[PDB]
Protein backbone atom coordinates (compact mmCIF):
# COMPACT_ATOMS: atom_id res chain seq x y z
CA UNK A 1 0.00 0.00 0.00
CA UNK A 2 1.17 3.40 -0.42
CA UNK A 3 0.04 4.38 2.93
CA UNK A 4 2.73 2.28 4.31
CA UNK A 5 6.21 3.99 4.44
CA UNK A 6 9.37 2.83 2.88
CA UNK A 7 12.00 2.35 5.50
CA UNK A 8 14.84 4.65 4.69
CA UNK A 9 17.80 3.38 3.42
CA UNK A 10 19.88 3.41 6.74
CA UNK B 1 1.09 34.41 -4.28
CA UNK B 2 -2.10 32.21 -3.65
CA UNK B 3 -4.63 32.14 -1.14
CA UNK B 4 -5.68 28.87 -1.00
CA UNK B 5 -8.31 28.11 1.85
CA UNK B 6 -9.94 25.50 3.51
CA UNK B 7 -13.83 25.62 2.60
CA UNK B 8 -14.89 21.63 2.82
CA UNK B 9 -12.94 18.74 5.12
CA UNK B 10 -14.53 15.47 3.55
CA UNK B 11 -14.57 12.63 5.71
CA UNK B 12 -15.74 8.84 6.10
CA UNK B 13 -13.03 6.62 4.76
CA UNK B 14 -12.29 4.12 7.85
CA UNK B 15 -8.51 3.95 6.52
CA UNK B 16 -5.76 5.96 4.99
CA UNK B 17 -6.53 7.44 2.03
CA UNK B 18 -4.07 7.04 -0.86
CA UNK B 19 -5.05 9.04 -3.48
CA UNK B 20 -7.49 11.79 -4.95
CA UNK B 21 -8.02 13.09 -8.32
CA UNK B 22 -10.44 15.73 -10.21
CA UNK B 23 -12.71 14.48 -13.14
CA UNK B 24 -11.82 16.25 -16.46
CA UNK B 25 -15.16 17.46 -16.46
CA UNK B 26 -14.10 19.27 -13.18
CA UNK B 27 -17.93 18.18 -11.47
CA UNK B 28 -16.24 14.69 -9.56
CA UNK B 29 -13.27 14.31 -6.90
CA UNK B 30 -12.71 10.63 -6.69
CA UNK B 31 -10.73 9.30 -3.61
CA UNK B 32 -8.91 5.91 -3.16
CA UNK B 33 -8.50 4.41 0.23
CA UNK B 34 -6.34 1.50 2.30
CA UNK B 35 -10.10 0.36 3.03
CA UNK B 36 -10.56 -1.01 0.13
CA UNK B 37 -13.06 1.68 -1.13
CA UNK B 38 -13.34 4.36 -3.75
CA UNK B 39 -15.38 7.49 -2.88
CA UNK B 40 -16.91 10.63 -5.35
CA UNK B 41 -17.32 13.85 -4.21
CA UNK B 42 -18.68 16.83 -5.46
CA UNK B 43 -15.33 19.03 -6.52
CA UNK B 44 -17.47 22.03 -5.21
CA UNK B 45 -19.37 21.39 -2.48
CA UNK B 46 -17.23 18.44 -1.19
CA UNK B 47 -20.48 16.72 -0.92
CA UNK B 48 -20.31 13.03 -0.79
CA UNK B 49 -21.76 11.45 -3.74
CA UNK B 50 -21.02 7.19 -3.72
CA UNK B 51 -19.10 4.27 -2.66
CA UNK B 52 -17.36 1.91 -5.42
CA UNK B 53 -16.63 -1.09 -3.50
CA UNK B 54 -14.96 -4.69 -5.03
CA UNK B 55 -11.55 -4.52 -4.48
CA UNK B 56 -10.35 -7.37 -2.23
CA UNK B 57 -7.11 -5.36 -0.97
CA UNK B 58 -6.55 -1.62 -0.32
CA UNK B 59 -6.30 0.73 -3.23
CA UNK B 60 -2.66 3.16 -4.02
CA UNK B 61 -4.36 4.72 -6.69
CA UNK B 62 -7.36 6.16 -9.09
CA UNK B 63 -7.73 7.61 -12.36
CA UNK B 64 -10.23 9.05 -14.95
CA UNK B 65 -10.95 8.86 -18.20
CA UNK B 66 -10.59 11.64 -20.38
CA UNK B 67 -14.71 12.02 -20.64
CA UNK B 68 -15.14 11.94 -16.85
CA UNK B 69 -16.92 8.87 -17.16
CA UNK B 70 -14.90 5.56 -16.00
CA UNK B 71 -12.59 4.98 -13.50
CA UNK B 72 -9.52 2.61 -13.39
CA UNK B 73 -8.08 1.68 -10.00
CA UNK B 74 -4.72 -0.26 -8.73
CA UNK B 75 -4.60 -2.47 -6.14
CA UNK B 76 -2.53 -4.18 -3.46
CA UNK B 77 -5.14 -7.27 -4.50
CA UNK B 78 -2.51 -7.81 -8.00
CA UNK B 79 -5.13 -6.24 -10.03
CA UNK B 80 -6.71 -2.89 -11.74
CA UNK B 81 -10.53 -2.62 -11.92
CA UNK B 82 -12.21 -0.13 -14.56
CA UNK B 83 -15.60 1.32 -13.06
CA UNK B 84 -18.70 2.62 -14.80
CA UNK B 85 -19.34 5.22 -12.36
CA UNK B 86 -22.56 6.25 -12.93
CA UNK B 87 -23.26 2.59 -12.47
CA UNK B 88 -20.99 1.79 -10.33
CA UNK B 89 -20.61 -1.73 -12.10
CA UNK B 90 -16.49 -3.22 -12.42
CA UNK B 91 -16.52 -3.42 -15.85
CA UNK B 92 -13.51 -5.15 -16.05
CA UNK B 93 -10.36 -6.76 -13.79
CA UNK B 94 -6.97 -6.38 -15.85
CA UNK B 95 -5.12 -9.23 -14.30
CA UNK B 96 -1.39 -10.03 -14.98
CA UNK B 97 0.92 -7.74 -12.72
CA UNK B 98 2.80 -10.47 -9.70
CA UNK B 99 2.57 -7.72 -6.99
CA UNK B 100 0.87 -5.28 -5.61
CA UNK B 101 -0.72 -2.49 -8.28
CA UNK B 102 0.66 0.87 -7.34
CA UNK B 103 -0.15 3.43 -9.96
CA UNK B 104 -2.37 4.39 -13.21
CA UNK B 105 -3.43 6.33 -15.36
CA UNK B 106 -5.35 6.36 -18.84
CA UNK B 107 -4.18 7.96 -21.87
CA UNK B 108 -6.09 10.90 -23.02
CA UNK B 109 -7.97 8.92 -26.11
CA UNK B 110 -8.92 6.48 -23.13
CA UNK B 111 -8.45 3.45 -24.84
CA UNK B 112 -5.58 2.43 -22.96
CA UNK B 113 -4.52 2.06 -19.18
CA UNK B 114 -0.84 2.34 -17.88
CA UNK B 115 0.12 0.54 -14.59
CA UNK B 116 3.13 0.15 -12.20
CA UNK B 117 3.81 -2.30 -10.01
CA UNK B 118 5.72 -3.55 -7.67
CA UNK B 119 6.77 -6.72 -9.84
CA UNK B 120 9.06 -4.04 -11.18
CA UNK B 121 7.10 -3.69 -14.42
CA UNK B 122 4.67 -1.27 -16.14
CA UNK B 123 1.94 -2.77 -18.50
CA UNK B 124 -0.33 -1.39 -21.21
CA UNK B 125 -3.56 -2.10 -21.23
CA UNK B 126 -6.47 -2.26 -23.47
CA UNK B 127 -9.64 -0.58 -21.87
CA UNK B 128 -12.35 -2.20 -24.29
CA UNK B 129 -11.30 -5.75 -24.04
CA UNK B 130 -9.11 -5.49 -20.68
CA UNK B 131 -6.19 -7.16 -21.97
CA UNK B 132 -2.81 -6.34 -21.41
CA UNK B 133 -0.66 -5.28 -24.60
CA UNK B 134 2.53 -5.04 -23.26
CA UNK B 135 4.56 -5.82 -20.54
CA UNK B 136 7.62 -3.32 -20.22
CA UNK B 137 10.88 -4.63 -18.09
CA UNK B 138 11.00 -1.46 -16.61
CA UNK B 139 12.82 -1.37 -13.32
CA UNK B 140 14.28 -3.55 -11.09
CA UNK B 141 12.57 -2.04 -8.40
CA UNK B 142 8.87 -1.05 -7.44
CA UNK B 143 7.64 1.15 -9.95
CA UNK B 144 6.18 4.26 -8.26
CA UNK B 145 4.82 6.07 -10.92
CA UNK B 146 3.36 5.88 -14.37
CA UNK B 147 2.05 8.83 -16.80
CA UNK B 148 0.96 9.40 -20.62
CA UNK B 149 2.28 12.70 -21.98
CA UNK B 150 -0.20 14.86 -23.59
CA UNK B 151 -0.17 12.88 -27.03
CA UNK B 152 0.05 9.53 -25.47
CA UNK B 153 2.51 8.68 -27.07
CA UNK B 154 4.94 8.48 -24.72
CA UNK B 155 4.78 7.36 -20.98
CA UNK B 156 7.23 7.58 -18.24
CA UNK B 157 7.54 5.88 -15.12
CA UNK B 158 9.91 6.43 -11.99
CA UNK B 159 11.23 3.37 -9.51
CA UNK B 160 12.41 3.22 -6.42
CA UNK B 161 15.87 2.23 -8.30
CA UNK B 162 16.37 5.73 -8.84
CA UNK B 163 15.45 6.17 -12.22
CA UNK B 164 12.92 7.80 -14.52
CA UNK B 165 12.28 6.16 -17.81
CA UNK B 166 10.58 7.30 -21.56
CA UNK B 167 8.83 5.05 -22.78
CA UNK B 168 7.22 4.76 -26.55
CA UNK B 169 3.83 3.91 -26.20
CA UNK B 170 3.55 2.36 -29.38
CA UNK B 171 6.86 -0.08 -29.66
CA UNK B 172 7.11 -0.77 -25.80
CA UNK B 173 10.60 0.81 -26.67
CA UNK B 174 12.77 2.73 -23.90
CA UNK B 175 13.79 6.23 -25.22
CA UNK B 176 15.40 7.28 -21.98
CA UNK B 177 16.63 7.02 -18.81
CA UNK B 178 17.38 9.52 -16.67
CA UNK B 179 20.18 9.69 -14.51
CA UNK B 180 20.65 12.24 -11.45
CA UNK B 181 23.44 12.08 -9.06
CA UNK B 182 23.25 8.96 -5.92
CA UNK B 183 20.56 7.57 -7.84
CA UNK B 184 17.83 8.41 -5.04
CA UNK B 185 14.65 6.42 -5.12
CA UNK B 186 12.08 8.12 -7.36
CA UNK B 187 8.78 8.07 -5.46
CA UNK B 188 6.84 10.18 -8.32
CA UNK B 189 6.58 11.36 -11.59
CA UNK B 190 4.62 13.57 -13.93
CA UNK B 191 5.09 14.77 -17.55
CA UNK B 192 4.02 18.95 -17.60
CA UNK B 193 1.47 20.11 -19.36
CA UNK B 194 3.25 20.90 -22.33
CA UNK B 195 5.27 17.60 -22.04
CA UNK B 196 8.39 19.07 -22.53
CA UNK B 197 9.22 18.30 -18.78
CA UNK B 198 9.03 15.75 -16.09
CA UNK B 199 8.44 16.74 -12.46
CA UNK B 200 10.46 13.82 -10.36
CA UNK B 201 9.98 13.92 -7.05
CA UNK B 202 13.13 11.73 -4.92
CA UNK B 203 13.06 10.72 -0.95
CA UNK B 204 15.89 12.87 -0.41
CA UNK B 205 13.35 15.99 0.28
CA UNK B 206 13.40 17.06 -3.34
CA UNK B 207 11.74 17.92 -6.30
CA UNK B 208 12.91 18.58 -9.05
CA UNK B 209 12.05 19.55 -13.16
CA UNK B 210 13.66 17.60 -15.98
CA UNK B 211 14.18 18.34 -19.62
CA UNK B 212 14.03 14.47 -20.09
CA UNK B 213 15.16 14.74 -23.37
CA UNK B 214 18.58 16.96 -22.81
CA UNK B 215 18.91 15.27 -19.69
CA UNK B 216 19.17 18.65 -17.60
CA UNK B 217 17.13 19.68 -14.36
CA UNK B 218 15.58 22.98 -14.73
CA UNK B 219 14.20 23.58 -11.44
CA UNK B 220 14.30 22.17 -7.82
CA UNK B 221 11.95 22.44 -5.01
CA UNK B 222 12.56 22.15 -1.60
CA UNK B 223 11.74 22.84 1.97
CA UNK B 224 9.24 20.20 2.23
CA UNK B 225 9.36 16.37 3.98
CA UNK B 226 9.65 13.59 1.47
CA UNK B 227 11.73 9.98 3.11
CA UNK B 228 9.55 7.42 3.19
CA UNK B 229 6.04 7.79 0.91
CA UNK B 230 5.52 8.07 -2.32
CA UNK B 231 3.38 11.70 -2.67
CA UNK B 232 1.90 13.43 -5.84
CA UNK B 233 3.06 16.59 -7.00
CA UNK B 234 1.21 18.88 -9.46
CA UNK B 235 1.50 21.45 -11.83
CA UNK B 236 -1.37 24.63 -11.47
CA UNK B 237 -1.86 26.27 -14.27
CA UNK B 238 -5.61 27.46 -13.36
CA UNK B 239 -3.96 30.66 -12.08
CA UNK B 240 -0.31 31.54 -11.28
CA UNK B 241 2.03 28.47 -12.30
CA UNK B 242 2.70 26.57 -9.10
CA UNK B 243 4.47 23.03 -7.89
CA UNK B 244 1.98 21.38 -5.48
CA UNK B 245 2.60 18.86 -3.31
CA UNK B 246 2.39 16.77 -0.27
CA UNK B 247 4.23 16.49 2.75
CA UNK B 248 5.26 14.10 5.52
CA UNK B 249 5.06 17.40 7.95
CA UNK B 250 1.60 17.27 7.64
CA UNK B 251 1.51 20.23 5.09
CA UNK B 252 0.30 21.09 1.31
CA UNK B 253 3.26 22.85 -0.20
CA UNK B 254 3.05 25.31 -2.97
CA UNK B 255 6.21 26.93 -5.04
CA UNK B 256 6.29 29.57 -7.85
CA UNK B 257 7.66 27.19 -10.57
CA UNK B 258 10.03 29.78 -12.18
CA UNK B 259 11.30 31.29 -8.91
CA UNK B 260 11.20 28.13 -6.59
CA UNK B 261 10.05 29.96 -3.69
CA UNK B 262 7.52 28.64 -1.24
CA UNK B 263 4.49 31.11 -1.83
CA UNK B 264 1.80 29.26 0.51
CA UNK B 265 1.91 26.39 3.04
CA UNK B 266 -1.58 24.75 3.87
CA UNK B 267 -1.94 23.67 7.04
CA UNK B 268 -4.39 21.79 9.36
CA UNK B 269 -4.11 17.73 8.39
CA UNK B 270 -2.79 15.98 11.25
CA UNK B 271 -0.66 12.67 9.12
CA UNK B 272 1.09 12.74 6.05
CA UNK B 273 -0.13 14.32 3.29
CA UNK B 274 0.05 11.67 0.75
CA UNK B 275 -2.20 13.33 -2.37
CA UNK B 276 -2.72 16.92 -3.99
CA UNK B 277 -4.64 17.16 -7.09
CA UNK B 278 -5.39 20.36 -8.73
CA UNK B 279 -8.83 21.18 -10.43
CA UNK B 280 -8.49 21.72 -14.00
CA UNK B 281 -10.36 24.78 -14.46
CA UNK B 282 -10.78 26.36 -11.04
CA UNK B 283 -8.16 27.60 -8.38
CA UNK B 284 -8.90 24.65 -6.39
CA UNK B 285 -6.56 21.95 -4.24
CA UNK B 286 -7.61 18.63 -2.84
CA UNK B 287 -4.89 16.83 -0.38
CA UNK B 288 -5.32 13.63 1.69
CA UNK B 289 -3.86 12.21 4.38
CA UNK B 290 -2.36 9.03 6.22
CA UNK B 291 -4.27 7.22 8.78
CA UNK B 292 -3.84 8.79 11.90
CA UNK B 293 -6.56 11.52 10.16
CA UNK B 294 -8.26 9.84 7.08
CA UNK B 295 -9.92 13.57 5.62
CA UNK B 296 -9.64 15.15 2.88
CA UNK B 297 -9.75 19.01 1.85
CA UNK B 298 -10.61 21.36 -0.56
CA UNK B 299 -8.72 24.61 -0.71
CA UNK B 300 -9.75 27.57 -3.07
CA UNK B 301 -8.01 30.28 -3.89
CA UNK B 302 -8.63 33.71 -5.71
CA UNK B 303 -5.92 33.53 -8.16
Amino acid sequence: MRTEPRPPAP
Amino acid sequence: KPNYALKFTLAGHTKAVSSVKFSPNGEWLASSSADKLIKIWGAYDGKFEKTISGHKLGISDVAWSSDSNLLVSASDDKTLKIWDVSSGKCLKTLKGHSNYVFCCNFNPQSNLIVSGSFDESVRIWDVKTGKCLKTLPAHSDPVSAVHFNRDGSLIVSSSYDGLCRIWDTASGQCLKTLIDDDNPPVSFVKFSPNGKYILAATLDNTLKLWDYSKGKCLKTYTGHKNEKYCIFANFSVTGGKWIVSGSEDNLVYIWNLQTKEIVQKLQGHTDVVISTACHPTENIIASAALENDKTIKLWKSDC
